[PDB]
């Protein structure tokens, strides 16, 4: 005695992958073509929904990372192009005589370019750090140009990251987990409707996660198949470490015309002593930080294992080193003073080293001259979470990273993005007619 | 396990009104459609009115339904008739009752299946 | 809210359709996805038009249920039953539904048709 | 089948008529052609809104047959005849049988709204 | 012509809406133009399906005037008034009418559904 | 042949200053200026 | 045997076979290949 009885609008949705649009509140990640944010998103809670969330099948990551590529060369491609740094540089040890850290660190290169006219050419002297420059009075070539082109950073955008929301098309919706102690997979108990994420800044750091969200409870180990040695794992803590990095030399920028509307930018002189880049970690705070990590690993180890941390076994300085960028340079921390314990049931200075030749996102074929940024550089950062990566009765832990979509995930853990399916039947007593 | 008790007055003169009420308890009010039906005192009863569970649709029998308005009101618990014009062939005991009606979304009646002791109203 | 309702029962659910229906509509690849949105709305509305249900959310037809495709109760599926667990239900024979209500729409407007032509 | 009654008659081929409407909606140009399907999609729907047909394959009207745009006897039309050859025959009238519609249901709508003011 | 009728008093006025009506649907950057001015129609279009008037073009409603909108005289707002001016004298209250709209017609749409319940 | 429609009793407020025609006007004619001197020879080498 | 116009000798003539005749085309020497950088990221490839 029922009839089949049409509903549109139902709320049922279905998982669905599209395409998410950036929304922010000169920027590398900044552009007038993206959408200005609401002054008050409006957030839905769902009472008894209990969707199942996936971290590592999220389709909000891979478009999280091609956009932020996408916006890189966006932001570098109007800018003075290296191909002319190509030539034979004449190179000594700058400060030859000094005793510190930093002996042959950097060199005093000697090359003849060019200039405005194509006839003529300006001899020009800078500063290069060692890990830009290999051996080919002795001759060096950038290390770069045995493998891709040069193109220079425009001195006036700034790489500051900043806040980027992704918002579902319309027909669309992003739902937020919410719950505590969720570990990235499996339903989510307290999951709310929204249509844009909160903001997520573009940070880009390896081995260590900075300037991310926190745990609100406990330290939340998360990992694709955590029994797996070929899988990253993903340590997102409750309370943040904080950081403070520094340059302490006080540089000084010159700057010199290479062709008809372009310049050059390059490292001229230090002013004062040269000093190495170093970043001071509080050694309490991270005792207590590993400690906190290591419990929460014995929770899925074995509470009488023995723990472990080492330093990076190998590969490029990017993965073996702490990388990242604050005050415009790229610095490489070492991290061996931090990952270098064993767990059985003053403040450190880490030494860091400073390029202007990165090769960003592992694509070899483009590369980017960071310009040097004048004076003295400190930035303060907040390490919110750690990559880790493992190799019996001692189980040995290693920063690992240098995949970038898994620091996008350490922030896109809790959203999923679906389809809505607004019709429905259901059985009812209406007749038509 | 219910409850559903008449509220109303007694003799009035031809061509004059009366208001009704019925006041519910035991069960979810606004879940039920109700009617009225009345009993002459020497005949047997007959349905005067039906109202669905939200009130928005109103029935009468002929012989009322130029006079009568059914009217509930969810938030009081109560259901009310006004009647206008009580003639003499309308003096009866009029009962308040669950049923008669369902909403399409639930299992359907076409009974009365709770009934209050009725108000008398003569003319 | 929109979805509010979406862990609510079916029929205190069905009470909010205007706000799903609201929100539904409301670079290459941003404007790909807004054509996209667009598309999908106008299947979901020539469908409902197929149907002879172009004006309405919640809209009477003449298909009677099999009870094959679901052998509930009226009350447990609209008092304890959520939308999605019905649509999850209802999948495997959404297909046959949606064929059966097309064939009988055309049957009603050829029989409106030849009352029309009754003069 | 998708214009499989297109060398029916249009008797026949009236029977099929879901069929071509839902496959009617069913790099910058592709993104183009696509925009331009939906705006083409659109403005049929709006015609038929305007004539007051929004909901309805088969529409009948008030708008009485001239005779002038064709004479043929109405089973020659339906029997005999296919939709391709109608519409080749009245294509030349199409617009005139257009405006009359667009003006037949104004006259529909203001009528129905005089009826609806009476109390 | 289009918008010939801006000027002309409300009555008047509401006899040529069928011209506006075909005219509002009739490099990258056109293309965004092109999909905004689709989805601003299917707005328009989907709020009046949510009132129950997909298929009119002057739509009769069951929701009363406040009066406290305005207060103007029937024959003062369509013989001398313009639908600018009606339009600068109501949108302060317009979203207020379009809430009262749409929760009129999801009670009609209730009402409807359980008149087609009786059997 | 383009159709204009006079409207009559109609008092429009116009700005001539807060126009975004203008300003569409003149990105558009930058535009088509550059498409055009994109395929064309490059001068480079002239600085000598 | 398909023409736009038959008549007209300036119009190709295109003359689709109901079978095939088969062609096998070679290049009998056996050819060593060399490279060699020209740039940064760039390398030029040659008959050696
Ligand atoms: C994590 O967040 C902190 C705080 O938001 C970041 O530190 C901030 O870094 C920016 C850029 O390096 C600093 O802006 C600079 O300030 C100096 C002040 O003299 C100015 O001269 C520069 O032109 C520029 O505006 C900002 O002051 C600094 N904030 C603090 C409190 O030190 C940090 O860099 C973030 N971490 C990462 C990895 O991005
Ligand atoms: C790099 O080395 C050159 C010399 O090899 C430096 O130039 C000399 O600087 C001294 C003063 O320190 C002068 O007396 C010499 O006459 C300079 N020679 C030339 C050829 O310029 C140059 O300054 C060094 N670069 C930096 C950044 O200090
Ligand atoms: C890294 O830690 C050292 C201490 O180990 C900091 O040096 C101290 O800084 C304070 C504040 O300027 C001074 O009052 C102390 O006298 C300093 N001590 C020494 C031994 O120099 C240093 O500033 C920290 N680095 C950063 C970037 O904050
Ligand atoms: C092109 O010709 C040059 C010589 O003109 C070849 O190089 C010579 O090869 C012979 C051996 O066949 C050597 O004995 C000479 O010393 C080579 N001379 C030089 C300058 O290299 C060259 O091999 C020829 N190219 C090819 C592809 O055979
Ligand atoms: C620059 O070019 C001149 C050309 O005569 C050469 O003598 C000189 O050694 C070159 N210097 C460097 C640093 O390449
Ligand atoms: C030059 O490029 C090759 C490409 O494989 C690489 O293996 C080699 O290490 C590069 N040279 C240096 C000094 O890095
Ligand atoms: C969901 O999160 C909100 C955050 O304010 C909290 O108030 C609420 O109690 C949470 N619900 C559950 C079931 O954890
Ligand atoms: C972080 O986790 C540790 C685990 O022991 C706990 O003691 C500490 O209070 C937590 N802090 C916050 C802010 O939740
Ligand atoms: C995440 O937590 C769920 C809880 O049900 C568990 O089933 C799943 O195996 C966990 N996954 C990992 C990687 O810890
Ligand atoms: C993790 O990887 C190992 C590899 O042998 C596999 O046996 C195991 O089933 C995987 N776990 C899951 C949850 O897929
Ligand atoms: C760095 O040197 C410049 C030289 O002009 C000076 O003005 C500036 O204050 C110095 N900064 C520091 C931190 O020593
Ligand atoms: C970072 O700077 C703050 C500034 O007050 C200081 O208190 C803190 O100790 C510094 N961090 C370390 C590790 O020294
Ligand atoms: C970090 O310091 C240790 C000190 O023993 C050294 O062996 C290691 O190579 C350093 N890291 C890098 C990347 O060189
Ligand atoms: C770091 O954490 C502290 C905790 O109180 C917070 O006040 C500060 O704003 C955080 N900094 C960043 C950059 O997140
Ligand atoms: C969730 O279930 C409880 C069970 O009593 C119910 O009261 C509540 O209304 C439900 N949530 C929603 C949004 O309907
Ligand atoms: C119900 O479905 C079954 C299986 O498709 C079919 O055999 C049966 O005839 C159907 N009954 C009705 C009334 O449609
Ligand atoms: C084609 O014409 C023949 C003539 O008898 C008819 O039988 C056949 O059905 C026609 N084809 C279609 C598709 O109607
Ligand atoms: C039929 O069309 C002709 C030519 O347009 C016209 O003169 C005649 O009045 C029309 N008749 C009707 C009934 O519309
Ligand atoms: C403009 O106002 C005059 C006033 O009499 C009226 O006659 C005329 O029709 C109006 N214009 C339009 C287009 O209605
Ligand atoms: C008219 O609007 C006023 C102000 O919003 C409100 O107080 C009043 O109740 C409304 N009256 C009706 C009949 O809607
Ligand atoms: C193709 O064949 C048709 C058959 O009717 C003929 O009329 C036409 O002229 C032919 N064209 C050529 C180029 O052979
Ligand atoms: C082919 O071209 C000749 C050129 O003189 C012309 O006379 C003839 O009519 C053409 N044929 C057709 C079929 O157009
Ligand atoms: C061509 O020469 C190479 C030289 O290594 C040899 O390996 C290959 O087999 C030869 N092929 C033929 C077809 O002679």
């Amino acid at each position: 005695n029922l009839w089949v009885t049409v509903y549109y609008g139902v709320p049922v949705w279905k998982d669905a992958e599209t395409t998410l649009f950036c929304a922010s509140d000169h920027n590398v990640w900044a552009t007038h073509a993206c959408v200005p944010t609401d002054p008050n998103p409006q957030e839905i809670h769902l009472e008894n929904v209990t969707e199942e969330f996936n971290m590592w099948k999220n389709n909000m990551v891979e478009q999280m990372h091609e956009d932020i590529i996408s916006l890189w060369d966006q932001s570098l491609k109007p800018c003075v192009k290296l191909t002319p740094l190509c030539v034979t540089l004449q190179c000594t040890n700058y400060a030859p005589k000094l005793r510190s850290m930093m002996r042959g660190e950097i060199k005093n290169c000697s090359f003849n370019m060019t200039t405005e006219l194509r006839d003529k050419k300006q001899k020009v002297y800078s500063l290069f750090y060692r890990l830009d420059v290999v051996q080919i009075n002795k001759e060096y070539r950038l290390i770069n140009c045995n493998t891709s082109a040069i193109t220079q950073a425009c001195p006036k955008v700034s790489f500051e990251p900043i806040p980027i929301h992704y918002c579902a098309p319309a027909g669309f919706a992003i739902l937020k987990c919410k719950d505590k102690k969720f570990n990235g997979t499996g339903p989510c108990q307290n999951v709310s409707t929204v249509q844009c994420t909160h903001g997520i800044k573009p940070v880009v750091s390896t081995q260590l996660l900075l300037n991310g969200s926190l745990a609100e409870e406990e330290v939340i180990i998360r990992s694709e198949n955590i029994t797996n040695n070929a899988k990253n794992i993903l340590v997102q803590l409750n309370t943040s470490v904080q950081i403070n990095c520094t340059r302490p030399s006080n540089n000084t920028v010159k700057s010199i015309r290479i062709g008809p509307g372009q310049a050059f930018y390059y490292f001229g002189d230090v002013l004062g002593h040269v000093r190495m880049a170093h970043c001071n970690i509080s050694k309490a705070t991270w005792n207590e930080t590993l400690g906190k990590v290591v419990k929460q690993l014995r929770k899925h180890f074995g509470n009488n294992t023995i723990i472990r941390f080492a330093q990076s076994s190998g590969g490029d300085l990017e993965v073996t080193t702490h990388s990242f960028n604050c005050g415009g340079e790229f610095f490489y921390c070492n991290t061996s003073g931090l990952f270098n314990s064993t767990w059985i049931s003053d403040s450190l200075i880490l030494p860091c080293w400073i390029k202007q030749i990165i090769n960003m996102w592992q694509r070899i074929g483009q590369a980017m001259y960071a310009p040097p940024i004048q004076g003295v550089i400190r930035c303060v950062s907040n390490i919110t979470g750690l990559i880790l990566t493992r190799d019996s009765t001692t189980e040995t832990f290693r920063p690992g990273g240098g995949d970038m979509r898994d620091n996008w995930r350490s922030e896109l853990y809790k959203y999923k993005v679906v389809k809505i399916e607004p019709l429905g039947v259901a059985p009812t007593r209406c007749k038509r007619r | 396990e219910v409850q559903l008790v008449e509220t109303g007055g007694g003799l009035v003169q031809p061509g004059g009104s009366l208001k009704l009420s019925c006041r519910a308890s035991g069960y979810t009010f606004s879940s039920f459609a109700m009617s009225w039906v009345r009993q002459a005192p020497g005949k047997g009863l007959e349905w005067v009115s039906l109202i669905n569970d939200r009130g928005g649709l109103t029935f009468y029998v002929d012989s009322v339904k130029g006079r009568f308005t059914i009217s509930r009101d969810n938030s009081k618990n109560t259901l009310s008739l006004q009647m206008h014009s009580l003639r003499d062939g309308d003096t009866a005991v009029y009962y308040c009752a669950t049923g008669g009606m369902s909403s399409a979304l639930q299992s359907s009646k076409y009974y009365f299946d709770f009934w209050g002791q009725g108000a008398l109203v003569t003319v | 809210g929109f979805l509010g309702a979406a862990g609510s029962t079916m029929g205190a659910a069905s009470m909010t359709l205007t706000v799903q229906a609201r929100n539904l509509l409301s670079g290459i690849k941003q404007l790909q996805a807004r054509v996209l949105a667009v598309e999908h709305y106008l299947r979901d509305q020539q469908l409902l038009g197929i149907w002879g249900c172009s004006g309405k959310l919640i809209c009477c037809t003449n298909v009677p249920w099999n009870s094959s495709w679901s052998n509930r109760n009226l009350s447990e599926i609209w008092d304890n039953m959520t939308w999605l667990q019905w649509d999850k239900e209802i999948s495997n024979y959404t297909q046959i539904i949606y064929g059966l209500l097309e064939e009988s729409q055309n049957q009603q407007e050829k029989n409106e048709q030849d009352l029309l032509a009754l003069d």
